[PDB]
């Protein structure tokens, strides 16, 4: 009961750490979709960054794929 | 030790003994972090503890063979 | 009204935190967040600084992860 | 189902865990609250001590913080 009562409430906290508009949970994660788009690759590069942007809306205390993906 | 103990009885103090030979690390120097169960505080704690005064004199036993192996 | 709004989501954090992580920790937590605005911080520092934020205000465990964000 | 059956062995691990190892000593908390009074701590010292008897008579046994904070 305890632990389904905890990853509850952490889930709101996660739910409530959108930045309240809900836009995205961090800045970064959302700077790099458009910096992606907004930056001109070739088919080759552009494609492939189009589906490594899937392993964004990521959070640091949560998993540790944006750690990484952030930086590449 | 006895050296030790004669000198606080010249001061009419209260002596002690804590070894620090087979310490690596300021588990046993410092304390534990204040997150959980299990935190345990140092040796020189100890020493307080074992010792009924305020100005106790303590002896830290081996102190030579310090050396940095794990948490610094 | 948004602030307050904001300040009630902190609310409850520090109502559930209780007992939770570290309770001596949540003051250290607080203080921490509070010199955030106090100090006089590059922008880059403050997005970093509520990254680190994001992975406090733990209703998750009370990890290592939650330890290392405050001394961070 | 056999997730389930992991799972429910962790937490018969962890359940099975408090006893050789973990201990409560309910009948000291009044010891430990008078011995406070009489015995008299410096001004951060019985800071700290008011500090870990608030940690008390709230939660005392049921939760990780609070034995630690009985053990300080």
């Amino acid at each position: 009961d305890t632990n389904q009562r905890e990853y509850y409430l952490r889930e709101q906290m996660k739910a409530i750490q959108k930045e309240l508009g809900g836009e995205d949970g961090l800045s970064d994660l959302e700077a790099l979709r458009k910096k992606i788009e907004e930056v001109g690759m070739p088919e080759a590069v552009k494609t492939k960054a189009l589906k490594e942007l899937d392993r964004l809306e990521r959070m640091q205390q949560g998993s540790p794929e944006a750690t990484v993906a952030r930086t590449y | 030790t006895s050296l030790g103990r004669s000198i606080a009885r010249s001061m009419n103090r209260k002596f002690h003994r804590i070894s620090l030979g087979g310490v690596r690390d300021e588990a046993e120097i410092r304390g534990h972090r204040r997150t959980y169960i299990g935190a345990m505080p140092g040796k020189l704690i100890h020493a307080m503890k074992q010792v009924g005064v305020i100005n106790p004199v303590i002896l830290l036993d081996e102190i030579d063979k310090m050396s940095s192996d794990w948490r610094g």
